[PDB]
């Protein structure tokens, strides 16, 4: 036994203990950690092949705690990860004792900070403007420069904004802006070109009055004495109003229209660092971040994990580039764990799911070189999309039953090594 | 006098045009089976086996075909220097050092553009 | 090595060395580089195979 | 409910579902007034007679 | 009073009606593995013992 111990002790370095050999019981095991979590890590498995306690196993070993006593109890060394559970499967296999000394962060729908200044252009396109999916040339546009010239309103010192500019902006001033202009009424006279509220007193730069009171608009009439001609777009949007102002009201998505401080206020352009740090746990220094997704319903969650992927990414893109300007790699790795994957990510599924797979696309072909990994467990290959499963470079294969799913591992053997292939549908509870 | 080269992660997901007219292939490591029946398809029959060794072909080794070469064939590069900066990060060895400090302000407002 | 080699290029006109031949990390493996640079080339690969080094590798030595 | 009462192929099906969710919402209330924090999916008793009529009388209003 | 004489590297891309109709073939070195086995088709009167010769031949052979 020594030697075959010694052979993976002092050939390999950066070594990660997973198991005991089939062969023998006694021995351990051991494989090199900078390129496992380096490169994409995959498991797939049956039901009852216990995909879920392997994958604690592992992340047991990668944060050190062991036998329930945690060994970095004085010093708090580095590891970050993030767990996409749908229901609460994770949230105990982390829960020592207030002796072990051990932050954790366990969010949920009733805690979850996530506003909605922080979407881009899609998502804003996709929930708040549903109509003949590309037929509303007008209201689009007019809807984003409401946004645009609004945003610089409430945060005037900085310059160029731009409609995909994360910085606060508030969504009933627009609502009562378009409500305004639908009931516009100019007073066409001479050197009067412009509108004219009830007290006949003109205006020169809408982006002053409508955002913050509805008006009363004059009435219009050909009359020489008293021309007042109707607006260009009155009519045009006598029902968008009436249709946002219900979403706008819906309960379940509180957590995303009207968010709320500890000391129940609203936040400001200066608290978007607080809105990160926690999805990576340098709030409450958690080593993890456990997410829950039950609560949530089905038709946001697809855009609720995309966010906060994208933000993910996005923090680490940066801080990776502030770094490479000095030439050192990064130093804030992340992983991400993306459990019942088969949920938010088919084959073939509609453009109710897109606004997900593209996110986390995006880490399987261009993340690696920023500092950011995925980890995958689904109990069925086919169903997952093609891309991701792809480009990943590590396979921790257990039981499997059917034949067509085989074929995925079947392959990444070699010919010699092959032999293996037919174990499959023969593996005991707990071996890979 | 204007030619092309195009370097992929995948071939599929590329125009189906560009491919069929390009002569010499160079792969490299590949591990799904749609991609690999492409490579695979090419060869020709005489010496076919060597696309068995795709799904583990180290940091580096490629394949060749096409005309130019006397006949198919597996080599290896030497590393180049300069590099182009690609390096992978290294995560077991960041995540054994002491909690590090962000100055978030800079990442925000490079952020903020 | 020195039969081998000959026998690789000498037939062909304008050479173009590009790395070790696998069976033997001693010879150096030279290639047509007049069908090739001119007829148009491809690569495809994995996520860490090593695409973007070798092209540049490649453009290196042109 | 969106399945067995309704059509998605149309024109103009945007803006009558968008409008059926607040029907149904608002007629879970009226029969469970005690409750709160009432949400489309929650089960609690509602009439679709009372919402056939809504429908009704929201075409013709002048 | 019309005959026509087809040329191409790689037959089983051209369309399968074309040949057919052709009569007489004349063959030299083929690689590629499917075409092979399409020319071994439609080739008349090719007796196995002969077939064996397309990919080793030399240069020039036909
Ligand atoms: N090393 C082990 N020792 C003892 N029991 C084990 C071991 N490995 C697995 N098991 C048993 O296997 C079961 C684990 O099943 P689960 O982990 O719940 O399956 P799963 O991976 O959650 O499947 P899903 O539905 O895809 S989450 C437990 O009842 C364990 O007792
Ligand atoms: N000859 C070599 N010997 C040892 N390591 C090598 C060699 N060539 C490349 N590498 C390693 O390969 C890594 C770079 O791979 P890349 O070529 O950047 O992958 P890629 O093709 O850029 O994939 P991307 O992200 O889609 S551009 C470096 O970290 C090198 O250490
Ligand atoms: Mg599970
Ligand atoms: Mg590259």
């Amino acid at each position: 036994p020594a030697v075959l111990e010694g052979i993976f002790s002092h050939q390999i370095k950066s070594p990660f203990a997973l198991g005991t050999l089939g062969i023998s019981p006694d021995i351990k095991l051991k494989i090199d950690g900078d390129r496992f979590f380096s490169k994409h890590v995959a498991v797939v498995g049956s039901t009852g092949s216990g995909k879920s306690c392997a994958v604690a196993k592992i992340l047991q070993t990668a944060v050190g705690i062991e036998s329930k006593a945690n060994a970095h109890k004085a010093a708090q060394k580095n590891s970050h990860i993030v767990i996409f559970d749908i229901h609460a499967e994770y949230a105990a296999a982390f829960n020592l004792e207030a002796g072990e000394a051990f932050t954790l962060n366990l969010l949920g729908v009733d805690n979850l900070r996530l506003p909605y200044w922080l979407m881009n252009a899609q998502e804003l396109e996709q929930i708040f403007i549903e109509s003949n999916e590309h037929n509303s040339h007008n209201q689009i546009s007019q809807f984003r420069h409401a946004v645009v010239r609004n945003k610089c309103k409430h945060n005037p010192t900085l310059t160029n904004l731009s409609f995909d500019t994360p910085v606060y902006f508030s969504i009933d001033e627009v609502v009562t802006y378009l409500e305004n202009m639908n009931n516009e009424v100019i007073g066409k006279l001479a050197g009067e070109g412009k509108p004219k509220l009830a007290n006949e007193t003109l205006v020169s730069d809408r982006d002053e009055l409508y955002f913050d009171a509805v008006q009363s608009f004059i009435v219009a009439s050909q009359a020489a004495a008293t021309k007042a001609s109707n607006g260009p777009f009155n009519g045009e949007f006598d029902r968008m109003i009436l249709r946002l102002h219900t979403r706008l009201a819906d309960p379940r998505l509180q957590f995303l229209f009207y968010p709320k401080k500890e000391d129940g206020e609203d936040l400001a352009t200066g608290d978007f660092a607080d809105v990160v740090r926690q999805f990576v746990g340098y709030m409450t220094k958690s080593n993890v971040s456990i997410i829950d997704l039950s609560g949530i319903p089905f038709e946001v969650l697809s855009i609720v994990v995309s966010l906060i992927s994208r933000m993910i990414f996005d923090f680490g893109f940066h801080y990776s580039k502030n770094r490479h300007v000095g030439g050192a790699v990064s130093d804030v790795p992340i992983l991400v764990v993306c459990e019942e994957a088969h949920n938010y990510l088919p084959r073939s599924g509609g453009a109710a799911y897109d606004a997900s797979r593209k996110s986390i696309e995006r880490i399987a072909k261009e993340g690696r070189k920023y500092g950011v990994t995925l980890m995958v467990v689904s109990q069925r290959p086919s169903e997952v999309s093609e891309t991701i499963f792809s480009q990943c470079s590590n396979f921790i294969s257990l039981r499997l039953t059917n034949a067509v799913d085989q074929t995925y591992v079947k392959s990444l053997l070699p010919d010699l090594s092959a032999g293996l292939g037919d174990l499959l549908p023969n593996l005991a509870q707990g071996e890979f | 006098g204007v030619t092309l080269m195009v370097v992929s992660q995948r071939p599929s997901e590329v125009s189906e045009t560009i491919f069929s007219q390009c002569s010499n292939f160079i792969s490299l490591r590949l591990t799904n089976a749609v991609d690999q029946t492409y490579v695979k398809s090419l060869l020709p029959d005489l010496s076919a086996g060597l696309g068995d060794l795709l799904p583990n072909l180290a940091q580096g080794e490629f394949l060749i075909v096409g005309d130019a070469p006397l006949m198919p064939t597996v080599g290896h590069f030497a590393l180049p220097v300069p590099e182009p900066h690609s390096r992978s990060v290294n995560y077991l060895q960041e995540w054994n050092s002491g909690w590090r400090h962000v100055d978030f302000d800079s990442v925000i407002d490079r952020w903020r553009g």
